[PDB]
């Protein structure tokens, strides 16, 4: 019942990683792989029955640390578990930002406020706000006015000098190392608003 | 924005004060609350009651964690408008600030009681009446709003001196700067009245000081009297 030395594991996609290791010597009919999130229990891990010295893990959380280990069972049974490997999955496009909440100041001035994306998938580096004129059918009138937020820390944005009683479209997107993400959009007319 | 930061500061120092019994402390209001564990501690202390806590780390866990805090407020008849579990657990600052204000309004501005009440007035008006009534006999002093009235800090030194004249020399606060009035009042209120320095003078000596931050400090000034 030899132990499988020299394993190396890397990422293969944004939601899957690849575990390989050099075979031992003895009587392994099939393999078993223990794998869990770095910071989680040892016994509470996911186990995946393999017959070949290689696996492709799935439903892994992007930008999350993983630990794993593989044993070998056969004509005698399970042997020793290999050296513990540690792999972190790739980043991914963040989700839509939080609810678009306004704070009405004047008929031409507002205070835009959103929450950080539901699932970050990495570290959000920046956001983007775009606003502009619109009709009743969500069909913009003219170009959007995209304003790159400076740092991801601030979710507050002030907006002044606007047409009164005119509906506006606002959009917010999230950028993380993997790139941009789906947007959150709100149509708001400061007249109807409190 | 920079306009908002002063209120963010004041709420943070307020929450921290009541926290320390629960030996945790906030460094940033918009992040350290998202998990709800700090929120529940604030309610566990401000009422004495014992509230439950999930211990998971999934979004569902913090979402279910914070809903417990909101429900103890809902069950206590407190009116929460436009605030969702989806709102706080990700830290939408305005709605986080909004919640913390609600808590301050419920727990520290409800049992306001002054002579000559009309039992219709809001909590604010009562404290605004209480403010006016204390500074009643002082000269050249009116307290008409929780904004531009307190800029000089003269109102602060009166509310103190009315209580305890052994600590304020009123003639001096009339002549010296708005800062000197603010700082001396704040130090006096801490060393001798046991109130916490929720406001820094620099934040107050501006044209339109944050009303909400003012109301919070005068509320902290009423507990001690």
């Amino acid at each position: 019942l030899g132990a499988p030395q020299n394993p190396n594991a890397k990422a293969a996609g944004s939601r899957k990683i690849h575990f390989n290791w050099l075979p031992p010597s003895g009587k392994p009919m099939g393999y078993r792989v223990k794998y869990w999130i770095q910071g989680d229990s040892e016994s509470e891990a996911h186990l995946l029955d393999s017959k070949v010295p290689s696996v492709e893990l799935t439903n892994l959380y992007p930008y999350c640390d993983y630990e794993m280990k593989v044993c070998a069972y056969g004509a005698q049974g399970e042997g020793p578990y290999s050296s513990l490997v540690s792999c972190r999955t790739h980043q991914e496009v963040p989700s839509e930002p939080g609810r678009l909440a306004f704070n009405v100041v004047s008929s031409t001035v507002t205070q835009l406020s959103w929450a950080e994306p539901a699932e970050t998938n990495g570290e959000i580096t920046a956001y983007e706000v775009c606003y502009g004129l619109v009709n009743d059918d969500n069909r913009p009138i003219g170009p959007m006015k995209k304003v790159l937020v400076d740092n991801p820390k601030n979710r507050m944005l002030l907006i002044e000098n606007l047409r009164e009683s005119q509906p506006y479209r606002y959009t917010v997107k999230a950028r993380n190392g993997a790139g941009w993400g789906p947007e959150r959009e709100a149509i708001i007319n400061l007249a109807t608003q409190p | 924005d920079e306009r908002d930061r002063v209120q963010k500061k004041t709420f943070t120092k307020w929450v921290n004060k009541h926290l320390i019994k629960a030996q945790r402390h906030i460094s940033d209001l918009y992040e350290d609350l998202r998990d709800g564990h700090n929120l529940i501690s604030l309610l566990e202390v401000l009422s004495g009651d014992s509230l439950p806590r999930e211990k998971g780390r999934m979004r569902f866990h913090k979402l279910q964690n914070v809903q417990i805090a909101l429900d103890y407020l809902r069950h206590r008849q407190v009116k929460l408008v436009n605030i969702r579990n989806d709102d706080i657990a990700d830290g939408n600052p305005k709605l986080t600030l909004g919640l913390i204000w609600t808590i301050i309004l419920h727990f520290q501005i409800s049992d306001i009681q002054v002579s000559g009440q009309s039992e219709d007035m809001t909590a604010k008006e009562k404290l605004l009446l209480w403010s006016q009534r204390m500074v009643e006999g002082y000269q050249g002093l009116r307290c008409d709003n929780f904004t531009s009235s307190w800029r000089d800090g003269r109102l602060f030194n009166a509310i103190i001196h009315r209580h305890k004249p052994l600590l304020i020399d009123m003639n001096k606060v009339y002549r010296q700067t708005n800062l000197e009035n603010l700082d001396q009042a704040f130090s006096v209120a801490e060393r001798d009245l046991g109130v916490t320095r929720l406001l820094d003078p620099e934040d107050v000596d501006v044209p339109q000081p944050d009303e909400k931050s003012i109301i919070t400090y005068v509320s902290s000034l009423y507990d001690a009297m």
